[PDB]
């Protein structure tokens, strides 16, 4: 469960560092990931977004 | 013209001269005569033919272009299509007008020049044996039969042969 | 007792007036005309291949208007459009008509190659009495009128790749019904849609429903569009109603071809230069006949005469 | 009201000949229309039973469903099925 | 006796042929060529600021294709587009591509100013594996992919005043999904709409749902549009779905900048005239290298040589 | 040329004269010699340089223009863009062709004119002391040593000093 | 003996020569020259012999539509319409797709001659007005447009027809209203989504309104989009709409000729001049001019040089 | 000039001659004088007037054209509209520059030619009665009063009347 | 409790004058507004009863229905009916 899954989490942390201007660092239709320091996919559209963090 | 021969110190042309553009008329002991000069005629003809061939040289071949007549009002793009073609036509019309005006001015001047060159060349042959009467004619101060006139027209006239005779008539 | 030797130049009794830098008119012995201002009034059929459209515009011969069937797979260097031409098929219009007429004229051919499109779930080959081919109903020869089959009109989604080494020109259309009853009777869906795309471009057209003026008994229309598919690209057509489908592609060429509007008759003669007034010789560098020309032509100027002096000053 | 229609009227023969021509075009066949056997109008549709021969002169019977939407100027052959 | 005095003129053993009004070829003592007909094949890097696109078109650097990130806030006198350029992000098209390319090329800058847009009720920063930035998903750096937040996509009604003394160029987009469920999954509503307007103009785009050719995994597309906001005007964005929102504006300038398509390598030399074939000298008034030029250049003509006589008629013995 | 000197009554040019465009060759009692004429040479050079500097004057600087090559077929707007550039190129190609033809015809004529002017100016110096042999040379009918030839070439020759000697030899 | 006589040939000279350019010389002194480039202007536009129409506060489009403060331009004609930079709109906020083309074709037509036609709008309320477009102290609207809205609680499908039986072209100006909210849309037109289709036998245009907020212009967030249709002799105008139609009241008569439009702030004066520029009128005795590349009439051709002297005398060689 | 008279073997012009472009100055038994030549003056004036009238001939009248100033950025179509007008202006600017340069070169040459023509015509009248002094003046070797100078200027001078007198004065040499 | 509007306010007088002007424009009449008699606001609509004289000096009573949609800046006269003299 710490694979794919690691890229999804760091993608969420990087988008957070952009939106909130913070500087976190990753430690370890929807994906619900609990991480230490809510992701949607629509494969026909090629969309990936972090609805909640 | 710039050189003052044709329509200048030569009063008019000879309609009777039908075998050349420039030539000689003479009066001597054997009568009168007329003969065209070949070199000066050919030099003027060569320059005009070269100029003429340069102008009528086929140099324009176009295929698919823009439309130039319109059946409906369209506004902006049609305004530009008409303006582009109107601009082109005016620039080429100017080119054509200026070209013929420059060419014709030069053609009149070069043919005047050829007449003046032939006149200067003839007086240099005669040296001190003749005088320029101011109307394109030389008064020759010695006996000069038909063979003598021909020697002037074909460029073999030896002025020293007649110089003593000519100087005596000229200055006493 | 001596001799006199006079130098002179010739003269003529019939001088010609010419323009110079200083003189508006001055007499020389000889001149030549530089502006071609007359025409036989006929278009010579050599050495250019002339295609006489007669009753047909280029677009109508492209689409396949029945009385333009004779122009199938034709080629030309110059297509000549007559003012008496008329359409006699389904009433239509072409957004950017001028561009489509231009690019086909410049291509110089109507070479059509039928392709095996599969239209699953629809009725093909719709026709019209406003477009008779023979005594019975018909349609544009290069277009395919699709309608419902049974009680459904599915989402059409076909693909045609271009594996050849030339460009393909696809002509297609959208049907604009006059009433909502007409729309649902033909295409079931209350609102149609046509999406034509390649990897490099896409077009989506939404039909328009409403009352137009009658043309040959009909208030509905077909709107013509076009798509070019480059070698290695692929055509995808997607629609849930109102698609006037292509049957294939037109082969595209580059070259010297064009189109001209003229009512001048065509004759068996030789002339490199063509104008709407007819062919004109091209020995002179300028011409006053028409600003529209095709071939090796004198340049158009406003003056109807320009005399070039070819002799000395004439002093009789 | 009983109606016995003439299925070989000019209108009906042209609807059948058009249907045969569309079929020949779509299936790369070469049937030749002979005559209509039965004919029926129902809504937007004509239902025609016709005879057609092939190049060998083999006659067969076909059932055609032809739609007409006059307001659109549309005529379409929706069905052309061999019966025997 | 006496003496002899002769007047004369010089001559050379090696004359040059020239054209005149009357003669097509006539020999003079000297002539100078007037048509520049050769190049070094290389584009000099002085004095015009050259910017090599390498793998990137100007539009791809504008939008922010990840492999074009190096061009952020770049400026140029001449942008050079290589024929090897490619896109490697979300598949897109630009209606009026030539005009957007032209006006950005003429502006000569990509200076981008992030503005504080507020997008309440939607989730931001959508990405794609067709547009990788590093290992993971990404998007155009200058565009903001907005999708539904929770279970709704509200009507977006944002404003941005232009209180500066220069023009602002806004680049935005419209997402065309490939299926109806793809449309409803991202934006809830069945049909989206983007209306971008100033006091001078309005542009409304309705998305187009349907299948396109497969490009980098995707059958969907994004259409790119632009809007200039003059000083004292205000931008207004209105959308109920499918908005690819801007993150700010590009500062607009006027000047001598342009763009050119060429595969000639850049070299360390000085030359005022640039052609796709390379830089050319401009000591001659005409040239025959390319009708496409940039800078202080000789005028293009069809002739590959025009000899101007610089001496008298050459008459050897 | 229009004046008949160069490629005219002067039979050919002098390859041996390498320090000027026009000059004198003489034969007298002390031998033969050659000297270039500075004023006439400089007048021809100044006119040609002035004509040349006007022709090659850098006067064209353009930046952002229209596109001139196209990778896709578009129709109307592209037809016009190509027609505009083709029309421009043909008009400038015509300007360039006419310009060099007019300039070259004039360059040949002005250098011919300078030769004829120097010849006429020399004959006016000699007045009645010499005769035109018709080939660009003057027969001088008096003893004319090196100082006398030099006085003709620098324009200080006083014809009256030799007139009595010259008139007697001529007649 | 006698001294004889001396006869000297000569030519004149002046103490005030002029420098001119030649093929060989950049500057050489001749006795006289004349200027070939017109480079000055009085700064005023002469009102003869061309008919000048001063737009003052009105653009051509606003006088065409019938903006109330442009009422004075009704049925006006011109050879040159002059647009001032102080012009302003004071009616309903609008835009014209291809504004430049409409301004061009109307300017080239040279007239605003309007002919009212008897359109029948069955089932709708006519003559809608606005406080953003006052005519008098109260609400108003474009004089040549007709704002149609619901009557009672319905807005029917409008289907009107106007054939052209005349021997000239007709210009129809019409519009589509873009509301700001859905409530605004249904309050005016009942239907939740409108549609305007204007067609002839040769062309058709269909516009779908857009509902949304634009920036405020004179208190309003809604817009009107202006379109046009030309109907040739023998053709017919058909208007089809189930909402949001800003209807024409008639057609503008179309003409071909020499008319045009120009942007200028130069005042207009009582004088005679064939040539007009934005800087004012200029004489046309010289073949070239340096004043402005924008000109109207019999004008010298624009060139970049501010002076080109043509020699009219011999070389000037002072004593 | 091409002919070597003006700014040539004639050293400078006469500011005092205000009634013609070309003329005569003389010195004889009755004094000195000055007179303009009408025919040569009129020939130069007619050629320049004819050239000038062709250049200033009003031949350009345009009405509705394209726009040439723009207040908004539009891209492709505006690029072409500006390029079309810039191309036109540069070609007309070139035409205007070339025209005046050719015309002025020719005006200087034609006025030089007219001076040379008048000089040559005068020397042909005098025949053997005069000699060319090399500076535009003729030394006339006989008594030539005002009526005699007038006959040269109006083209009626009969050289045979003075030839014996003139030849006698010309060929006086030194005797030993 | 009930709030009754003042029919002689600037807003209501202008609504009536506008109503008279629209009627004159549509019917090619020449009525002149005199005064409002009663007036009522309900939703997007104003209901005004006014007096107006013609060129003959005869006064008559008219009922006008005027719609106002603020977000559109629209004012429209939907009804203008003669009621009596
Ligand atoms: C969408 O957002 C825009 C911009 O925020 C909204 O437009 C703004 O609306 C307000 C009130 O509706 C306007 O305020 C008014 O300004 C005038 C003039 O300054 C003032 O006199 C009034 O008292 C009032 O304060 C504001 O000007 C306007 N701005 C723009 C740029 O349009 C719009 O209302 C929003 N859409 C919706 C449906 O709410
Ligand atoms: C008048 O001019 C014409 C052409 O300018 C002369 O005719 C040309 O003569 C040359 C001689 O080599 C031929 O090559 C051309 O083909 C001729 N052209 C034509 C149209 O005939 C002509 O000889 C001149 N003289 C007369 C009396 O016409
Ligand atoms: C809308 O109006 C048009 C008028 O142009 C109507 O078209 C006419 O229809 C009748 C029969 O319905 C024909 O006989 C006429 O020839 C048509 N006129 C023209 C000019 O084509 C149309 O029917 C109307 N539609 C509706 C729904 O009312
Ligand atoms: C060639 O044809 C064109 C048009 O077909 C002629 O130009 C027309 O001439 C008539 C009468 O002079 C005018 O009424 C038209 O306005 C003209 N049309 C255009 C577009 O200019 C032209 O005169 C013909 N020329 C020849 C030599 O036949
Ligand atoms: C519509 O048709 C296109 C082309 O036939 C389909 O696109 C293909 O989709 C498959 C996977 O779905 C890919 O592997 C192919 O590479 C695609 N080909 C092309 C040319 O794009 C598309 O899937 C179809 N759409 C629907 C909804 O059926
Ligand atoms: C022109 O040439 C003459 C002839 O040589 C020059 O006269 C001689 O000048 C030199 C000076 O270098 C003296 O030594 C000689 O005695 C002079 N000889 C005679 C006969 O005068 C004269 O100086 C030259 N003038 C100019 C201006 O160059
Ligand atoms: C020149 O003419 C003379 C006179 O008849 C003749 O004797 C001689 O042979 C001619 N020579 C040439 C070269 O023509
Ligand atoms: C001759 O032409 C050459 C090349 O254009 C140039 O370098 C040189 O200066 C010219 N003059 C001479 C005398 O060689
Ligand atoms: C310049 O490049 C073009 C192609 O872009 C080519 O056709 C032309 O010949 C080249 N010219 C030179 C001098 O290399
Ligand atoms: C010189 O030319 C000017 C035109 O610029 C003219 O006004 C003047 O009269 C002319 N003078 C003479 C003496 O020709
Ligand atoms: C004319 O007006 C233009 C634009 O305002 C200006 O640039 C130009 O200098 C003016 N020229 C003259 C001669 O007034
Ligand atoms: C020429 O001048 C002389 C002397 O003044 C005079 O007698 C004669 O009549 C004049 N002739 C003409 C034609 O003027």
């Amino acid at each position: 469960c710490n694979t794919k899954y690691q890229q999804l989490a760091r993608t969420a942390v990087a988008i957070y560092n952009y939106h909130e201007q913070a500087h976190l660092t990753f430690v370890e239709n929807y994906y619900y990931i609990t991480l230490a320091a809510k992701i949607g996919v629509v494969e026909s559209a090629g969309w990936t977004g972090v609805e909640e963090f | 013209g710039l050189f003052g021969a044709i329509a200048g110190f030569i009063e008019n042309g000879w309609e009777g001269m039908i075998d050349g553009w420039y030539g000689f008329r003479h009066q001597n002991s054997e009568g009168t005569g007329q003969a065209a000069d070949l070199k000066s005629t050919q030099a003027a003809i060569d320059q005009i033919n070269g100029k003429l061939n340069r102008v009528i040289e086929k140099t324009n071949e176009k295929f698919h272009q823009i439309e130039k007549e319109f059946s409906e009002v369209e506004g902006r793009i049609q305004d530009l299509e008409k303006y582009v073609e109107d601009t082109k036509i005016d620039l080429w019309s100017y080119n054509a007008e200026l070209l013929v005006a420059l060419e014709n001015q030069h053609t009149i001047d070069l043919t005047d020049s050829e007449m003046n060159k032939l006149f200067e060349k003839t007086g240099r042959q005669l040296r001190e044996n003749a005088e320029d009467m101011g109307n394109g004619c030389f008064k020759i101060y010695h006996k000069c039969d038909n063979a003598c006139i021909e020697s002037i027209r074909n460029g073999t006239y030896d002025h020293d042969v007649y110089r003593d005779e000519a100087l005596n008539n000229r200055f006493q | 007792p001596g001799a006199t030797l006079c130098l002179g130049h010739h003269a003529v009794p019939n001088g010609t007036l010419v323009k110079t830098i200083t003189d508006d008119q001055i007499e020389v012995t000889n001149a030549t005309e530089l502006v071609q201002s007359s025409s036989t009034g006929k278009i010579c059929n050599n050495p250019h291949r002339i295609l006489d459209g007669i009753d047909c515009t280029l677009i109508d011969a492209l689409l396949g208007d029945p009385h333009c069937d004779v122009f199938q797979n034709e080629t030309w260097d110059l297509f000549v459009e007559r003012s008496k031409a008329f359409s006699n098929c389904y009433p239509y219009d072409v957004p950017d008509y001028a561009s489509l007429r231009s690019l086909v004229a410049s291509s110089g051919t109507l070479e059509f190659i039928t392709e095996g499109f599969t239209w699953t779930g629809v009725t093909q080959n719709g026709g019209s009495n406003a477009c008779k081919r023979g005594p019975g109903s018909g349609f544009f020869s290069r277009l395919n009128w699709l309608t419902k089959s049974g009680s459904t009109y599915p989402v059409l989604n076909v693909t045609m790749p271009n594996n050849d080494n030339f460009d393909k020109l696809y002509i297609w259309g959208v049907h604009h019904p006059s009433t909502n009853q007409e729309q649902t009777s033909l295409y079931v869906q209350a609102s149609g849609r046509v999406t034509v795309s390649t990897r490099r471009s896409q077009q989506t057209i939404i039909p328009n429903i409403g009352s137009r003026p009658w043309v040959r008994g009909l208030s509905s229309r077909i709107s013509i569009y076009w798509t070019i598919v480059k070698p290695g690209d692929v055509l995808v057509i997607n629609s849930n109603g109102n698609l006037i489908a292509p049957r294939g592609y037109f082969k595209m060429r580059t070259g010297k071809s064009s189109i001209m509007r003229s009512d001048a008759p065509i004759d068996t003669c030789i002339s490199e230069c063509i104008t709407p007034n007819g062919s004109i010789p091209n020995d002179k560098p300028f011409q006053n006949v028409n600003k529209i020309t095709y071939g090796a032509c004198p340049k158009y100027v406003k003056q109807n005469t320009l005399k070039l002096a070819t002799g000395m000053r004439n002093v009789p």
